[PDB]
């Protein structure tokens, strides 16, 4: 009863947060490709 | 092939040696994306969840039923990764029954090709260098560093085979479209067998550093047909 | 080794503890385990608190059992069980002082 | 439609570098013409291969050091 | 034969270490003359060796 | 009163098999949505030279 | 002072030059990088020399004259005597020649290239590009004895350290109870000692072969130069193994102080890291696939190589263990360290993509190399270096380093310097060879995202120069307000403020609880472990 | 007693003054280097600095080795560990110097293992005229294999305590290594192939050239070994600059038995 | 350094009572040690034809 709902409110906004953090740490080539194709 | 400006991928597989490689550059990946995704997460699970944990589990230290298993886990994924490693070198040294033999020599500054193989009929080598046209003579169109003046033409669907050396400095030969890479060592000599299965050109570089004129250094190649490519051999 | 031999270790080393020093390294090491501390040892840690004459490692203990307690439905099931030994000892909480 | 021929596997040199196969095929040519001369059919074989998977350059310098005497390998068979 | 001889001299000597020894004046100063030759004359030759002037 | 144990060993397996699954979402998409996607076309254009007859 | 034998201040020495070096290393790869800005030589005028000059100039103050002199001088010359418990090094007098021939080293690299021809050979000096009868001035002859003056430093510098360890010890100390740094160390000697003696006939072969004309690798009389490619980098992977374990040292203190709690599996990771030293001398023709080596032999190191990251893999999940019931303390030190475990493993990805024979001929001597190497130098050996000198500056200088300001210096040094080698990987894998003054137009793409990031991570060079000032200038104004962090072990839970003043240093090492600075002699008396 | 015990050092390992020659060596070694780059290339003219930079940098080392001996006798830190260092210390230092033998032996069997094509197919080669070991190369193992049985029969003679065996001992080992300079001699001035005789001209004065470049210094350490032992320098329980000669001769029979196999036995 | 284990003491700077002021003698030991490049791009440069 209490692993079921605790467990899971900690980490609905972490993996929400953590793809955030590749899409910059990673994917910031996806970006300046997308801004200047000149 | 050509390389194109802000790209992230290989050049465009012209070669099955060449697209065996793209198979097993994704076949690697592939397990390495589960590697960096668990280290991305067990590393934002931790910085982000226990820097406010104030009561450390000072406790726990040898773990023995988990010492044992990431000991086999990379014990696990590289010997599955290794057969398709295997496959690959065993399958590309495929010179059993080659069809032409065209050299590439490459004196410092510029490559030095003959088609000594003698089916022309005037019985003699056609041997040509290729330098790099510089920016002088650059005619308005040409790609620079990239686009020699004297070409390269092999057929096409022919089990043809490189002999690769040099009289000089090493510098090897590298074509990404094809995926042939030998060093052109000055004492000795090397092979390589690629198929083409497609008509257009190739453009490579040479890697190997070989003093001032390293940039100056190109390898152009075009496939066209084999009735196509006898047109220029009986002219030269 | 088990959950009876915690309670039973260290609920004897808070007897000779005859100092503020041996009530604080030991009141850490009974908190710093994967495990949870049964309301047992916890009453010989407020005793302990009693015996050396010092009320906030008493309040202390109350807020590392708020935050390692897992669950608040199994912190006020918990904190009524105690509520017995910290009404004699007068022991607060830190919410109810408002520092 | 094939009309394409050159120098097959060569079992004996099957690894990447084959400059022993251009030296011993230059050996096997050269020491058959001196040797055993009845026919050339089976004494281009390796005349053929030589010519195929070799420089220009050395074939220069392998009839260079054949002149003056100083070839390092073997050329007199008899 | 100086074994006890020389430490009564090296020990409680009060000096340095290689000032020690009694035969040891003359050990230094014609060693530092060609301590005070060796190592200016390798890179006064540096900027003869920028101009290209050889020898 | 109740003997609550494991709330470490609850937060590694729950640990490691979510990153595992995360591990998969990053690459069963990358080799598909991007390796098989790329074999599309190559096994579409090399069939665009075999109807050439 | 100049030549006192006291370990403690040639290690002081040690550092004032590996910083020196670096404002070298680093100026060079300033230009280098403004050279591959756009197409066409911009700043150097058209001279394709002085650029093979100026990246084997950097390539080696960076290798051999920033990373060999601290990892193993400037931290082994001051740990080594300290945390084992002796009072300096076995070898005393010898521990200064081991510093005194770097600058020696210097002089007869600096003089390397203001001479007429200029050594354009690459860090990898290759027989035929190095022959006289291609560079023909002494440009080269001094650049192949400046890697011998350091060649034979770091070899008697680690002959000091197998007669340290293994003798030199207190009273308790048993041979399974060693700080990990100096079982980084201690592992390392036996790399330094069984692989500079191959390096020695490597470089020396190649002198006869230049100006007494011998030919060992002259190709006029049969001698490869392809010898040279299995006799120098039978050193080399040793070599690039010897700048990460002293780097596994660091870390390995480092992330289980500021996580309060010991070190995952003690005994499993000194193991596991002899295990590199002595599998990393089994492989060194990994290097060498495209040359022509047999396709059994390339078949064995492509299984070979992959083995070294076995006990690497105990080494990362194990500082993933470390760290995961504990506290997090984030301090500088902490910051580096904890990049560290995503930016060297990445480099590790790297590596056993680039470890199979089966595709490496397909990026060979291309950018994809230099995006996988740099994570593990630039990411892995500097990230290792800024964690051990934040770490223990305010314990051995005496003086804290604003707190304050050394965090914007860690993260313009972790995304300025990931802007410059992520996308090398993608130059690569195209195809863009390396050593190159100018490159084909479709290479301006990237090559210009990697040039507005080389004046990020020498812009926070630049501030780290201000924090080595303001902390020798104002570096004791800083503990007495709220400048920097003074305690790196902030007390427990439960455990009171007034009573945390008596016990203040909870370290598992003899290091903190010295002086600060420590003593001329900190160890007078033998000190006694459990 | 305690007022002498705080007098005294209480830690066995030694502790050294602060001594100029760690950076007298290092010019040396600066002006060894930085000079033999020049004169290979002119800007000077004459080849002497060369000998210049051998004779600055050897009287360094015995400048160095006059501080060690008046530690070694006349102020004397060595207990029963710091005797360990060193023994230790030269111990494991002959394991790198008879790894740079496996840096010339590997070229041995880079030339000799695989035929190669710019020679013959045959090791040695043709023009090339090697030495069998049926000759005075092996007056060369015989000679050493005597004195593998004479310097381990004054090594316990020094310890023996009578000085009729020690000191005459160690003079008869010491001229039958400069006898052994110059049986290494004849060959450096009566063998047919040169040092520029290709690459087996390259190699063979390489493996047995080291093995000549050690004697020079073998034959110096034992000209100290006797000037010490007749001028009552050293000891028969603690002997430091006697023990690491031995040892730079017992591991002498094992590197050229295994130079001896194979440039000789299996290099014809 | 033999002696005297203070703050200062264990550096062969002189931090602390220098005649001149300390970021002239500091900076100028780490921008000497940036601009030894910029000399080898100028005496083979000018050695060389460029300028
Ligand atoms: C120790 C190794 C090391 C380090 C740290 C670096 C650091 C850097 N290197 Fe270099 N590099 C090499 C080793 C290293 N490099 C080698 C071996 C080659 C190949 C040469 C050859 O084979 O041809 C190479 C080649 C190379 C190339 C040419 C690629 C090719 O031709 O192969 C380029 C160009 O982009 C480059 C750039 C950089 C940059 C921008 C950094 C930046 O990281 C530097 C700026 C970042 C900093 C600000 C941090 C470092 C500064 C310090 C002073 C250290 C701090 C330590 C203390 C002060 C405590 N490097
Ligand atoms: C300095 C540090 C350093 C380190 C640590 C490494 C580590 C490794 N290196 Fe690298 N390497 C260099 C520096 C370094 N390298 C340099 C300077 C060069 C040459 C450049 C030049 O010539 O100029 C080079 C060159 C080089 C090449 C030559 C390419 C070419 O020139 O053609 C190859 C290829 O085999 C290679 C591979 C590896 C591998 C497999 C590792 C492995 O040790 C790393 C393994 C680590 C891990 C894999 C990550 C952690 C582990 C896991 C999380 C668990 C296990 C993993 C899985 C199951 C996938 N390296
Ligand atoms: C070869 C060697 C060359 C070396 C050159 C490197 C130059 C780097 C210099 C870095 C530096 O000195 O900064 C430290 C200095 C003191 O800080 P502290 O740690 O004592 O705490 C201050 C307090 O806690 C908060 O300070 P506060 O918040 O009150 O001030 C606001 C401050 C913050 O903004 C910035 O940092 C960027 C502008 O803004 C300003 O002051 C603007 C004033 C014009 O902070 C400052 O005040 C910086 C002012 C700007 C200086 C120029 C910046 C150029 C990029
Ligand atoms: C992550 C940390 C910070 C990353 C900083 C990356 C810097 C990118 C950069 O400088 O790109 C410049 C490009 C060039 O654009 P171009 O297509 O080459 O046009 C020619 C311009 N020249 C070269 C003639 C001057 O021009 C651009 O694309 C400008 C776009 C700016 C993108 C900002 C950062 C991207 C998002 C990161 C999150
Ligand atoms: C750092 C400073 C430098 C340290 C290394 C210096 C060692 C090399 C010195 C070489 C000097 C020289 O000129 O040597 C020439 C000798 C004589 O060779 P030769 O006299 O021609 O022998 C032929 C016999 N004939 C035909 C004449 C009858 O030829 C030889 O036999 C050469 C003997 C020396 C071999 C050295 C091997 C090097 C291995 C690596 C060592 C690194 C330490
Ligand atoms: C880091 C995690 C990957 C994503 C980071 C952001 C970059 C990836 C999205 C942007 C992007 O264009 O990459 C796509 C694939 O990336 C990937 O699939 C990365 C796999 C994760 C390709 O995007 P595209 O479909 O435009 O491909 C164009 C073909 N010419
Ligand atoms: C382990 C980590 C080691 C580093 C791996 C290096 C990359 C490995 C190859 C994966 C590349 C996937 C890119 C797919 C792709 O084609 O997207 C490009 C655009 O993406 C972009 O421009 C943004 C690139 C974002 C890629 C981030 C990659 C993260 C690694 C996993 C994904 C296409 O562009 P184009 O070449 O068709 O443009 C032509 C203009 N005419
Ligand atoms: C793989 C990638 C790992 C990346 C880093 C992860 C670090 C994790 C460290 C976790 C602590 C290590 C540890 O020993 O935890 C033990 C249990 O965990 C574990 O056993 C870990 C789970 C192992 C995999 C699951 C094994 C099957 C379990 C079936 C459940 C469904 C606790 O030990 P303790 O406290 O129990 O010891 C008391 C004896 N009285
Ligand atoms: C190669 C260099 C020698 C390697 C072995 C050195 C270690 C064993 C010899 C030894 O202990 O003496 C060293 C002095 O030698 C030296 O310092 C002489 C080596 C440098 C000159 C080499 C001249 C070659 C001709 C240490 O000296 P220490 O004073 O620190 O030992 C204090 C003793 N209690
Ligand atoms: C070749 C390059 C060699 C590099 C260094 C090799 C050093 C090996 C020996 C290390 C010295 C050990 C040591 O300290 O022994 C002391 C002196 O030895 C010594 O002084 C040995 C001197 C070796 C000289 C040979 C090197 C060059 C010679 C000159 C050029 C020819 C005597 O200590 P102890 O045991 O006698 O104390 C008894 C007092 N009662
Ligand atoms: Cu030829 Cu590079
Ligand atoms: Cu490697």
């Amino acid at each position: 009863e209490s692993w079921v709902i605790t467990e899971g409110r900690r980490l609905i906004p972490e993996i929400f947060q953590w793809s955030a953090v590749l899409s910059v740490c990673l994917g910031w080539p996806g970006a300046v490709y997308f801004f200047s194709k000149a | 092939d050509v390389p194109t400006p802000y790209a992230c991928y290989f050049q465009d597989s012209a070669t099955p040696n060449q697209e065996g490689i793209l198979e097993l550059h994704d076949n690697i990946m592939f397990y390495l994306l589960v590697i960096l995704g668990l280290v991305s997460w067990m590393l934002y699970t931790i910085v982000m969840t226990y820097s406010k944990n104030p009561i450390a589990y000072k406790y726990i230290k040898h773990g023995q039923t988990i010492e044992v298993i990431w000991t086999i886990f990379p014990a696990v994924i590289l010997l599955i990764i290794a057969f398709p490693s295997f496959i690959l070198l065993y399958l590309c040294d495929e010179v059993i029954s080659p069809a032409m033999t065209i050299k590439a020599i490459g004196y410092q500054w510029y490559w030095k090709y003959e088609y000594s193989d003698f089916i022309n009929d005037s019985g003699e080598t056609v041997e040509f260098e290729s330098y790099v046209i510089p920016d002088e003579l650059l005619e308005e169109g040409q790609l620079r560093l990239l686009d020699t003046d004297t070409s390269m033409v092999v057929p096409v669907d022919t089990h043809i085979r490189f002999v690769v050396t040099a009289a000089d400095v090493i510098h090897d030969f590298a074509i990404p479209s094809l995926g042939i890479k030998v060093d052109a060592t000055p004492g000795r000599l090397n092979q390589v067998s690629a198929l083409i299965q497609r008509e257009g050109v190739f453009y490579g570089a040479c890697s190997e550093l070989c003093g001032t004129g390293h940039a100056n250094m190109p390898i152009k190649i075009e496939a066209v047909s084999l009735p196509k490519f006898l047109e220029w051999l009986n002219e030269q | 080794e088990t959950f009876e031999e915690f309670t039973a270790r260290y609920e004897k080393e808070f007897d000779e503890a005859y100092d503020l020093f041996e009530v604080q390294r030991v009141l850490n090491n009974c908190f710093s385990y994967d495990l949870v501390p049964a309301p047992a040892v916890i009453e010989k840690a407020l005793r302990a608190a009693r015996r050396v004459n010092d009320l906030p490692t008493a309040i202390r203990v109350f807020e590392a059992l708020k935050y390692k307690v897992e669950n608040e439905d199994q912190y006020k099931a918990y904190l009524d069980e105690l509520k017995d030994v910290r009404q004699e000892l007068g022991v607060p909480l830190k919410e109810e002082l408002f520092p | 439609n094939s009309p394409l021929h050159t120098v097959g596997f060569d079992a004996r040199f099957p690894q990447q570098n084959q400059t022993k196969h251009c030296w011993q095929s230059y050996v096997d040519y050269h020491k058959c013409v001196n040797m055993k001369g009845e026919d050339f059919a089976p004494c281009k074989v390796f005349w053929k291969t030589y010519n195929a998977l070799c420089p220009l350059d050395w074939i220069e310098k392998w009839d260079d050091q054949r002149e003056k005497g100083i070839f390092a390998g073997d050329i007199n068979s008899d | 034969n100086k074994v006890i001889q020389l430490q009564k001299i090296f020990q409680s000597s009060t000096k340095p270490l290689w000032w020690r020894h009694p035969r040891s004046a003359l050990y230094l100063y014609p060693f530092y003359a060609i301590f005070a030759v060796a190592v200016v004359t390798p890179l006064l030759y540096i900027p003869n060796a920028i101009r290209g002037i050889k020898a | 009163i109740a003997p609550i144990t494991g709330t470490i060993k609850r937060r590694v397996i729950m640990d490691i098999v979510l990153g595992f699954s995360l591990g998969g979402v990053m690459a069963s998409y990358w080799w598909w949505g991007f390796h098989m996607d790329k074999i599309n076309k190559r096994e579409k254009f090399y069939a665009e030279l075999a109807e050439r007859k | 002072w100049l030549y006192s034998t006291n370990a403690k201040d040639i290690a002081v020495l040690y550092f004032m030059l590996a910083i020196f070096s670096g404002m070298a290393g680093t100026a060079m790869s300033l230009i280098i990088r403004l050279e591959l800005a756009a197409p066409g030589s911009q700043y150097l005028h058209g001279n394709s020399q002085l650029f093979n000059v100026l990246v084997v100039g950097h390539a080696v103050l960076m290798i051999f004259f920033l990373v060999m002199p601290a990892l193993i001088g400037g931290f082994g010359n001051y740990l080594l005597p300290l945390m084992i418990g002796a009072t300096d090094t076995a070898f005393p007098r010898i521990n200064n020649i081991a510093f005194w021939v770097l600058p020696m080293g210097l002089v007869c690299l600096v003089t390397s290239t203001l001479v007429e021809s200029g050594a354009g050979t690459g860090w990898t000096v290759y027989p035929p590009l190095s022959s006289i009868q291609a560079h023909s001035g002494p440009s080269v002859d001094l650049a192949i004895f400046a890697l011998h003056l350091t060649s034979i430093s770091s070899l008697l510098g680690a002959i000091n350290f197998i007669v340290t360890t293994l003798n030199m010890r207190t009273n308790g100390m048993t041979m399974h109870k060693l700080p990990l740094f100096v079982w980084s160390i201690f592992i390392t000697a036996f790399l330094l000692l069984l692989s500079l003696p191959v390096l020695s006939a490597g470089i020396t072969m190649l002198l006869l072969d230049r100006n007494f004309n011998t030919s060992f690798f002259e190709v006029s009389g049969g001698g490869d130069p392809i010898l040279y490619e299995h006799l120098f980098w039978f050193f080399g992977h040793p070599e690039v193994y010897i700048l990460i374990i002293p780097g596994f040292g660091i870390i390995s203190h480092v992330v289980s102080t500021y996580s309060k709690k010991p070190v995952f599996g003690e005994i499993s990771m000194v193991y596991a890291m002899a295990s590199i030293g002595l599998l990393g001398f089994l492989v060194w023709s990994h290097h060498m696939y495209i040359v022509g080596l047999d396709a059994d032999t390339r078949a064995y190191f492509t299984s070979a190589t992959m083995i070294i990251a076995i006990p690497t893999g105990i080494k990362i999940f194990s500082w993933l263990a470390t760290i995961h019931g504990g506290s997090i303390r984030l301090a500088t030190p902490m910051l580096y360290a904890i990049a560290f475990l995503f930016l060297f493993t990445m480099g590790g990805l790297t590596g056993v993509a680039l470890a199979n024979a089966s595709l490496d001929v397909a990026f060979h001597d291309t950018y994809y190399v230099v995006g996988h190497f740099h994570y593990v130098l630039s990411m892995g050996a500097i990230f290792s270096l800024f964690a051990g000198y934040y770490y223990w500056s305010p314990q051995i200088l005496g003086l804290n380093y604003n707190e304050k300001l050394a965090q914007i210096q860690f993260w313009l040094i972790f995304i300025g310097a990931n802007v410059i080698f992520f996308p090398m990987h993608f130059l690569g894998i195209n195809g863009m060879p390396r050593r190159i003054p100018d490159y084909p137009d479709a290479f301006a793409g990237w090559n210009y995202v990697a040039s507005i990031g080389s004046f990020i991570a020498t812009l926070s060079l630049f501030l780290f120069i201000y924090i080595l000032y303001d902390q020798l200038v104002n570096g004791l104004n800083n503990k007495v307000n709220n400048k920097s962090v003074i305690y790196n072990k902030a007390p427990d839970f439960v455990e009171s403020n007034t009573i945390f003043n008596l016990n203040t240093v909870k370290s598992s090492s003899i290091e903190f609880l010295l002086t600060s600075p420590p003593a001329v002699h900190s160890f007078n008396t033998p000190a006694v472990q459990s | 007693t305690h007022l002498e015990r705080s007098r005294h050092q209480q830690h066995p390992f030694h502790m050294v003054m602060p001594s100029p020659w760690p950076i007298v060596v290092s010019f040396a070694l600066l002006s060894l280097a930085l000079s033999t780059a020049l004169t290979m290339h002119g800007y000077i003219g004459n080849m002497n600095m060369v000998y210049l930079a051998l004779f600055v940098l050897l009287t360094s080392s015995i400048l160095w080795f006059r501080d060690i001996v008046a530690e070694a006798t006349y102020l004397g830190d060595h207990t029963m560990a710091v005797r360990k260092g060193i023994n230790l210390g030269f111990l494991m230092f002959v394991l790198s110097e008879v790894l740079i033998f496996a840096g010339l032996f590997w070229a041995y069997f880079h030339s000799a293992m695989s035929p190669d094509v710019t020679l013959g197919a045959c090791w040695p080669p043709v023009g090339i005229e090697a030495v069998q070991p049926t000759e005075l190369p092996l007056l060369n193992t015989i000679i050493l294999l005597s004195s593998g049985a004479t310097v381990t029969y004054s090594h316990h003679a020094l310890i023996a305590g009578n000085r009729n065996k020690a000191l005459s001992g160690l003079l008869i080992t010491f001229w039958l290594i400069v006898i052994f300079v110059t049986c290494q001699y004849i060959e450096y001035t009566n063998a047919a192939f040169t040092i520029s005789d290709g690459v087996y001209g390259s190699v063979f004065y390489a493996g047995t050239g080291l093995h000549f470049l050690h004697m020079v210094m073998l034959a110096a350490m034992l000209g100290v070994n006797y000037w010490r032992m007749r001028n009552y320098h050293l000891t028969a329980g603690h002997h430091v600059g006697y023990e690491t000669t031995i040892i730079y001769t017992h591991v002498l029979d094992v590197i050229w038995l295994f130079l001896y196999v194979v440039f000789y036995w299996w290099g014809v | 350094v033999h002696f005297k284990d203070g703050v200062y003491e264990n550096i062969p700077f002189k931090v602390k009572g220098r005649k001149t002021p300390y970021a002239l003698s500091h900076f100028g030991f780490f921008a000497i040690g940036f601009a030894v490049p910029f000399v080898a791009c100028y005496v083979q440069l000018k050695k060389s034809g460029a300028f």
